[PDB]
């Protein structure tokens, strides 16, 4: 952990030199190679500090764990048992947490620097264009567009938005994928909440494992968690991943929450993203099993 | 005989209140299914939105989601599939309705679809920019009206007695709100079209025996006379078959605040 703080301190220093180099000054080639070399070293110390801790704890607990499953267990409590029972699933998630932490540290402070064209409504320019076409003074060209403004209208009508909202939807969907690729799924929800997508702010919850603690008799009216239709919701999210009319990033967003590696790999464009796609679906598939 | 009875310990009042709500959260679907299944048989081929709403008024969320994937309404099906727990979606639709109203965009969405969004958002009435109101309980029977209060207008953590009181707060005159629920009436007076014109002798308005039992469960000192009277049960003032067998269960359940004239009139 101090080796990561030493390497991360020098990555911080070298980043604070490379960010001050004039582009094309060929001397800074070694500065950039030294930055990446110590950034890959930093995250390799991070990887070591997790996996060899688990492998030593397991080898000190394995004489003891004579567990028994409860007949009335929920999805959550089967997985709370799985992550104790299973060092392959546990170490596979420590690789997901590791690879999501790399994507998180490349995002840093930047989330609130995102200018969109829309600034008071969802699909504001298409809404304005429809309200302008409703006026009997419309001597404009009739570009084919959606005539409805629910979030399915583009795929129910198989019609486009106008090209400002159709940039903002593509901008937003990459940022939502980049946040989920960094474990920041609640920031992806807050970005949907911030960009007027109160509907897509909700779709980013439907993967949560079901639980009602009051099935066993608590003491106060304790809260119910998750989705008792999580299976039907994953089937529905897989259906959103495989129609070519959805954006590669919206398909990948629902795929990374429904096991569809086959529609996730079409966006994973680093080595780390490609390892992450396999490990993220390996855990989700073993959890389903 | 089944859930609480699995516990090899004295079952806490909190678990009893919850299993009583879990069981009544079956009964309010079983009292609704045959009318929903006729309503859907008629609506499905003309409007799938009314058929999806009818299923939701009986808690049939799986069938509502299934019909929405069959109709081509897939982002309605997705929205419905998640509504079984997370309060965030109820608040996100609360904002989305406030935005569509303030922006005057509501008046380009179906009133039937806005009725689903209002139900999910836990809004019994919605006020549109046209000055139209969408009452979510409109055209419904008294059981599905009470079921909307038990499932959509309250949390998982409320009592039967709060759902019953919010429903009684919905069908009476106040100084500050219009009525939005129908009145609880015996099954032989349902569908009749009878607007009971505030009878100028009958200071106690007639109700279903099932509503009087829900009052006696909500209040241990609620009336037994209007509960045991045959007019709450049947279209016959001579049929005491259920009246006596209800009293000779309530007397076994240690309810004791009936009058001896009223027991004498029941037994005789």
């Amino acid at each position: 952990e101090e080796y990561e703080n030493i390497c991360g301190s020098q990555v911080n220093i070298l980043s604070k030199i490379v960010s001050r180099a004039t582009p094309g000054l060929q001397k800074f080639s070694k500065t950039a190679s030294m930055l990446w070399l110590l950034q890959q070293e930093m995250v390799t110390w991070r990887l070591l500090a997790s996996l060899y801790r688990d492998r030593i704890q397991s080898a000190l607990e394995e004489e003891s764990v004579f567990a028994v499953t409860a007949v009335n267990a929920s999805e959550k409590t089967v997985v709370e048992a799985l992550f104790q029972r299973d060092s392959l699933v546990r170490q596979s998630q420590l690789v997901v947490d590791w690879l999501e932490s790399i994507a998180k540290d490349e995002i840093g402070e930047f989330s609130d620097n995102i200018e969109f064209y829309a600034k008071s409504v969802y699909w504001e320019n298409t809404l304005h264009t429809l309200k302008q076409r409703q006026l009997t003074s419309y001597v404009g060209s009739v570009r084919p567009l959606v005539t409805e403004l629910d979030p399915d209208a583009p795929i129910r009508q198989k019609m486009p938005l106008d090209d400002l909202d159709r940039e903002d939807e593509v901008r937003l969907l990459k940022y939502l994928f980049t946040l989920i690729r960094a474990g920041m799924t609640e920031e992806a929800q807050r970005l949907c909440k911030r960009c007027g997508q109160a509907w897509r702010a909700a779709t980013l919850e439907g993967w949560k494992l079901y639980h009602d603690p009051n099935v066993n008799g608590g003491t106060e009216l304790e809260p119910v968690e998750g989705n008792p239709y999580r299976r039907i919701w994953k089937i529905s999210c897989w259906r959103m991943a495989e129609d070519e009319l959805f954006n590669r990033y919206e398909r990948a967003i629902y795929a990374a929450l429904s096991g569809n590696l086959k529609q996730l790999l079409p966006v994973c464009d680093t080595w780390e993203d490609t390892v992450w796609a396999y490990f993220r679906v390996m855990v989700d598939s073993l959890v389903e099993q | 005989l089944k859930e609480l009875d699995s516990q090899l310990n004295e079952p806490r009042e909190y678990i009893q209140i919850l299993e009583r709500r879990r069981a009544f959260s079956r009964w309010l679907s079983c009292t609704a299914t045959p009318q929903i299944e006729e309503e859907v048989s008629l609506t499905q081929k003309n409007s799938p939105v009314e058929a999806v709403f009818s299923y939701l008024t009986g808690k049939r969320i799986s069938e509502a989601c299934s019909l929405a994937q069959q109709s081509g309404d897939h982002r309605l099906a997705l929205l419905l599939s998640q509504f079984v727990g997370s309060q965030s979606v109820r608040e996100l639709l609360t904002m989305q309705l406030v935005d569509w109203h303030q922006l005057q965009a509501d008046s380009f969405i179906q009133d039937e679809r806005l009725r689903i969004f209002a139900l999910l958002a836990g809004k019994p009435v919605w006020q549109l920019s046209e000055k139209k109101q969408i009452n979510v309980c409109s055209q419904l029977d008294w059981k599905r009206s009470l079921a909307i209060h038990l499932w959509y207008l309250l949390p998982p953590t409320a009592s039967i007695s709060r759902a019953l009181s919010m429903y009684e707060e919905a069908f009476q005159n106040t100084s500050d709100s219009d009525r939005y629920a129908c009145s609880p009436l015996p099954s032989y007076l349902e569908g009749s079209g009878c607007v009971i014109a505030e009878e100028q002798n009958s200071q106690t308005p007639l109700r279903d025996v099932c509503f009087h039992l829900l009052k006696l469960y909500s209040d241990r000192h609620y009336d037994l006379n209007q509960l045991l009277e045959p007019r709450s049960i049947t279209a016959d003032p001579l049929d005491y078959r259920l009246s006596w067998h209800l009293w000779e269960v309530l007397r076994a359940l240690n309810y004791t605040h009936l009058s001896a004239q009223c027991e004498g009139v029941l037994q005789a």
